[PDB]
RNA sequence: AAAUUGAAGAGUUUGAUCAUGGCUCAGAUUGAACGCUGGCGGCAGGCCUAACACAUGCAAGUCGAACGGUAACAGGAAGAAGCUUGCUUCUUUGCUGACGAGUGGCGGACGGGUGAGUAAUGUCUGGGAAACUGCCUGAUGGAGGGGGAUAACUACUGGAAACGGUAGCUAAUACCGCAUAACGUCGCAAGACCAAAGAGGGGGACCUUCGGGCCUCUUGCCAUCGGAUGUGCCCAGAUGGGAUUAGCUAGUAGGUGGGGUAACGGCUCACCUAGGCGACGAUCCCUAGCUGGUCUGAGAGGAUGACCAGCCACACUGGAACUGAGACACGGUCCAGACUCCUACGGGAGGCAGCAGUGGGGAAUAUUGCACAAUGGGCGCAAGCCUGAUGCAGCCAUGCCGCGUGUAUGAAGAAGGCCUUCGGGUUGUAAAGUACUUUCAGCGGGGAGGAAGGGAGUAAAGUUAAUACCUUUGCUCAUUGACGUUACCCGCAGAAGAAGCACCGGCUAACUCCGUGCCAGCAGCCGCGGUAAUACGGAGGGUGCAAGCGUUAAUCGGAAUUACUGGGCGUAAAGCGCACGCAGGCGGUUUGUUAAGUCAGAUGUGAAAUCCCCGGGCUCAACCUGGGAACUGCAUCUGAUACUGG
């Protein structure tokens, strides 16, 4: 970078990204696990593992990690899928 | 944001303004939104060098719009002058 | 390609760089250009005092 | 911008009197009118239907003293203009200030019409112009500044002035020396001598 | 209120999708002679309720497919 | 604008000599005898010659 | 000399360890132009009012002459 | 009233004619080049080639009124007072006027350049639904309580540089929980969950821990629902050439689910069906940014896409994402490729299709200028600071416009030149001389306007506890101009310094003499030159334009010579050797219906500029500009039903 502003937001942008990667990985993590409950056939659990994922998401959307649109695509369309099952 | 601005149009060395709104993210000549009035700095003096639609600078401020220093100015002194 | 050499006399030889310009010769079939009098290395026509500009002559004092 | 040859060659080219002299003596007496300048000018050729038309532009031109570019844009914007182009531009052509200069008495010639214009000598409604082409509208006064109005010159030209026909179209005042343009004149105020549609015919081709 | 336009199915082969031709008259822009111009458009079709030549009324919608963008409204005429 | 060193103080001069007889030698000497007088006085590079130069 | 019209700017001296730019140069000092469209050695640049010719040059005449063609 | 009301031909085939038919010219126009010549000013324009490579300098910063701090210069109190005349004022501390680097916020996605790619993830016109949207707005409400890190800094230390490496320390409007939770999200409902940050100014009673408490003003923060603006997505039509390109496609075409995007969608995946596009030109190949518009044309058309404005695409090349409201980012990151540069050889750096400029290519396209004075942009409470945007300046007759290079008089009419039937005319008022003038250019002086604002205050009103702080409006004061020695005006003297280019056989305005002798040469066409050349070369004379004049290049017109307007096919070019026939084109006549074509009205749109009309200001004009007209093109509603269609 030749500016100084340039070099300081390349600084600035390492960190957010490895900060914002860190609470992307962290969030899907949970998602997965809800996925997982859902072949596993579990019902008591399948819900808690909805139950802890729902509120990590709306940090994530409050901040715009994600968009609030995009938790509730997440949210909506795991919860249809539990009530499918259990 | 949109804002209320002037366009320095004219031959070189006796400019003539437009006073137009526009977003604040273009040339000051380029893309506007619509014509307000018009000023002219080197006026005869016997023929009016300020034309200027105040019902629709009224609009656009209740709107949300930003009105310039030099567009300020005009209001201010056409207000006071008539 | 193949140009005419208009004015009386000319000092061209090989190897010579030249400006040519647009203009069809009717006597010689293949001409399609003329050389530019007085431009680059062709020299203006020596004693033509009328219509200078088109062979490229200075003004002579007089 | 300017004709700075003889006066009398333009007149023997057309055979007839361009005004381009004073008029202190006679023209037949201070040159040969009907003798073409060169000496091959004792022959009358024969004139084209091209030849006619551009022999009145040529001579038109010659009378109002223009040239070519000025004069094509007066025809452009006589052709623009409603009405008749062919009085049209030569309404224009006497809106040319110098032109009113010299009609209502200012100048012999509408050389030293625009010799006096070009010095700040002239003034429209007070504002003094330098421009001979400066066009002018009804109503409209000119004058000379204090320095130029005691100059011989103009004097001597007054007593042209009502030697020679006085146009309907202005109104004079020789006591301070101020003229007023009532408005254009129309086509019968001018000499019918000059023929208005070869010059449409010559720009038309 | 809505806006209307009508043609005649072609193909409706497809599940659940039908392929609809608009043929209209246009002035022919340089000589003047009117000659007829047609599009074809694929129109979403549930039921499977259209045929072949059957003339049928559709109407712009959001799009529905990688083609699609048009739905059924009514059909007119059925088994010509 | 005005004349930072007078024109009495300047000095135009030519090394001129045969084949070898040590000009350029010369040349560059002086140029890095000035450059140390000049630097000395500050503190208790690169150099060609080439064309014409100036010096202190 | 060639009785023709140029412009200077872009000045430059040399400093035995850098080359610096000179807006101006003064009487009795060597000074490089850079961009002047016809100039050759012993030609007088002067100042308008006064075309001045200075003692001309004097150029060596040539003693050895050779063919040069490109191949 | 006014706003498209406008259309020329000529030369050339033949012994001669008519026709057909091609070639050439007379007209406008240019981002022009070159030849000759060249005074001034105004406005505009200025690499069409190599999206060739780039040296050098600038083109993106700001905010201490966010935070830890003080590196550097100016102070404040002290101080051995450094000091002796307290003459000199020789230490100390962010202590602060201020502020380097640092964290953090905002901007860097704007402004600017180019047209390579793209015949369509493009543009123009008209529609839409499934979306997001920093700053500027409007309303409703919250802004409570803590925690863990780390920069800078310290210590050590590696490095030539670029830049670092370990161990402690330090905050925040940085980060993260916790509290709170709705007109927010999810869920049929029950129910579950989501955020915040403070900072500056002043202060009456009280006030200690002198830091505070509290109160007031301004501003910022959080959530929602809006508006505006901007952007994303979809559809229809239109937007080059080629069939010596006829078949093309496999996420392909649709569907069911799952995933994913801010949003809908084979966006994506797994299955399932067997599609889909194409002669109304698919696919393939070549070329190409598109538009408003520009030139030309009577129009219809034709050519075109510089400058100005809108959109698109690109940033050494090929990819990839990150941060961010917004990028797959000209002056940001990573990888790969080609190239270049520095080096201590240990390793590093870069991308002018930003402003100038360089080389190179070319017939050809300019200064490494000034100012942020004005408009505008970014940041900031403001002052301010940055801005190669912009304003201006320099070069270029590159174009347009204007004006000058003198005015009047002046005769056997000088000299001389030219021809001459030796009579003369001729240049020619032309010159010489005589009176007048100074435009411009020079000199010296004066002299607007582009300048609004913003500061020191001064008064008045609101705000509260406040005659504080702040907000709003008048008055005083100093002022703020790069251009710039501005435009403009004034007096000097002298005509004083200012004309050239092309042509003269016909087309086409302009004619003789002398040289040569089918040579030399001219020529756009037809054609001139072989002893009288109005056509070659020179002179004289004349003609046409003019600070320009010619040539060359290119577009249109003439060309009705691709004929839609508006052509032809027996013999001039042109009826397939003939027939059947699909597609297509067209189709007798009446009754009813529909309203597809067609027509009427309305409405919305057709950006602005440009064009055209009437007016205004530069002394006029070019130029700038007010209003109109036009943009007849598209959509949608309502009708009309004679004709064509169903
Ligand atoms: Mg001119
Ligand atoms: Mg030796
Ligand atoms: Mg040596
Ligand atoms: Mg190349
Ligand atoms: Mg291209
Ligand atoms: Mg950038
Ligand atoms: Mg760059
Ligand atoms: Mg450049
Ligand atoms: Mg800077
Ligand atoms: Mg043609
Ligand atoms: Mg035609
Ligand atoms: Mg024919
Ligand atoms: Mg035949
Ligand atoms: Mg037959
Ligand atoms: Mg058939
Ligand atoms: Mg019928
Ligand atoms: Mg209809
Ligand atoms: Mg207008
Ligand atoms: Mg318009």
């Amino acid at each position: 970078a030749n500016i100084k502003s340039a070099k300081k937001r390349a600084i600035q942008s390492e960190k957010a990204r490895k900060h914002n990667a860190s609470r992307r990985s962290m969030m899907r993590t949970f998602i997965k696990k809800v996925y997982a409950a859902i072949e596993a056939g579990d019902k008591a659990a399948a819900q808690k593992a909805f139950n802890e994922m729902q509120p990590i998401v709306d940090r994530q959307a409050a901040k715009g990690l994600i968009h609030k649109n995009k938790a509730a695509r997440h949210k909506a369309n795991l919860t249809a899928q539990i009530n499918k099952l259990a | 944001m949109v804002t209320i601005r002037l366009a320095r149009h004219g031959a070189k060395k006796r400019p003539f303004y437009q006073v137009v709104v526009a977003d604040s993210r273009n040339a000051r000549n380029g893309r506007f939104i619509e014509r307000v009035g018009f000023f002219n700095p080197i006026a005869s003096e016997k023929e009016e060098g300020t034309r200027l639609d105040l019902d629709r600078i009224a609009h656009w401020v209740g709107q949300g719009a930003t009105i310039s220093d030099r567009v300020a100015a005009l209001i201010k002194e056409v207000n006071k002058a008539a | 390609v193949t140009s005419y050499i208009g004015g009386e006399g000319h000092n061209l030889q090989e190897h010579s760089v030249i400006l040519i310009r647009g203009g069809r010769v009717k006597d010689l079939p293949g001409v399609r250009y003329h050389t530019v009098r007085g431009a680059l290395d062709c020299s203006g026509v020596k004693d033509r005092k009328q219509a200078r500009s088109k062979y490229g002559v200075k003004r002579p004092k007089a | 911008a300017r004709y700075l040859g003889p006066k009398l060659k333009l007149s023997r080219r057309e055979g007839t009197d361009l005004f381009l002299k004073s008029g202190v003596r006679a023209i037949d007496t201070k040159c040969k009118i009907e003798q073409a300048p060169g000496q091959h000018g004792a022959r009358k050729p024969r004139l084209s239907d091209y030849g006619v038309q551009l022999r009145e532009k040529q001579k038109v031109r010659r009378i109002y003293g223009v040239l070519e570019r000025q004069f094509r844009n007066y025809y452009k914007e006589a052709a623009r203009l409603k009405g008749n182009t062919g009085e049209n531009l030569l309404a224009l052509l006497e809106g040319r200030l110098d032109n009113v200069v010299y009609r209502m008495g200012f100048g012999a010639t509408r050389a030293e019409a625009r010799q006096l214009v070009s010095h700040k000598a002239i003034m429209v409604n007070g504002r003094v112009v330098n421009i001979a082409s400066y066009q002018v509208s009804p109503n409209d006064v000119v004058s000379i500044r204090e320095k130029a109005k005691k100059q011989s010159r103009v004097k001597a030209a007054l007593e042209l002035a009502e030697q020679r026909e006085k146009p309907t179209w202005l109104e004079v005042d020789a006591g301070k020396m101020e003229g007023t343009f009532k408005r254009k004149p129309e086509r019968s105020d001018l000499s019918a001598d000059i023929n208005e549609h070869l010059i449409v015919e010559l720009y038309s081709k | 209120k809505i806006r209307t336009l009508q043609g005649r199915v072609v193909s409706d082969k497809m599940e659940k999708s039908i392929v609809v031709a608009i043929e209209r008259f246009v002035k022919h822009p340089i000589y003047g002679k009117f000659i007829k111009r047609t599009t074809k458009l694929h129109v979403h079709d549930e039921n499977n309720e259209c045929g072949i030549g059957d003339v049928v009324e559709i109407r712009e919608c959001r799009p529905l497919s990688k083609t699609k963008s048009w739905t059924l409204v009514r059909v007119v005429e059925k088994a010509v | 604008s005005a004349r930072t060193t007078p024109i009495a103080r300047y000095r135009n001069i030519g090394i001129s000599a045969h084949i070898d007889a040590g000009k350029t030698t010369t040349t560059e000497r002086i140029l890095f005898y000035t450059g140390v007088n000049h630097k000395i006085g500050e503190v208790h590079g690169i150099t060609i010659t080439s064309a014409a130069t100036t010096a202190f | 000399v060639k009785a023709a019209r140029e412009r200077f700017g872009r000045i430059v001296q040399m400093h035995a360890n850098k080359r610096e730019e000179i807006k101006e140069v003064r009487a009795g000092d060597i000074a490089a132009a850079i961009g002047l469209k016809d100039v050759t050695t012993g030609d007088t640049l002067c100042d308008p009012d006064a075309p001045i010719i200075l003692e001309r040059m004097e150029f060596p005449e040539p003693v050895i002459s050779i063919a040069v063609e490109p191949k």
